[PDB]
């Protein structure tokens, strides 16, 4: 259901995130905090 | 001092690269130890207007 792209992928530079949830697509590209494995904990 | 600029990088920036990364500049032999130093700068600047 996603993909992470980037350099370091280190939640902390620049780097998109693309993520499908049935009733949208989101996409980012945050200096900002995820997890080291962000799947989606159903 | 609010203005800033990039001085130094390992290459030159492709066609609208748009790169923040804040890290020490290796210009040389030494390593940077996570702080400027000898071949070792803070790749930012200010124009101080
Ligand atoms: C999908 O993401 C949007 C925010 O972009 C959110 O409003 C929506 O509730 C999410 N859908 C599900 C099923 O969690």
């Amino acid at each position: 259901r996603g993909w992470i792209f980037g350099t370091t992928l280190d939640s902390k530079t620049q780097s998109l995130l693309i993520v499908n949830n049935a009733t949208n697509v989101v996409i980012k590209v945050c200096e900002f905090q995820f997890c080291n494995d962000p799947f989606l904990g159903v | 001092y609010n203005y800033l600029f990039r001085l130094f990088r390992k290459s030159n920036l492709k066609p609208f690269e748009r790169d923040i990364s804040t890290e020490i500049y290796q210009a040389g032999s030494t390593p940077c130890n996570g702080v400027e130093g000898f071949n070792c700068y803070f790749p930012l600047q200010s124009y101080g207007f």
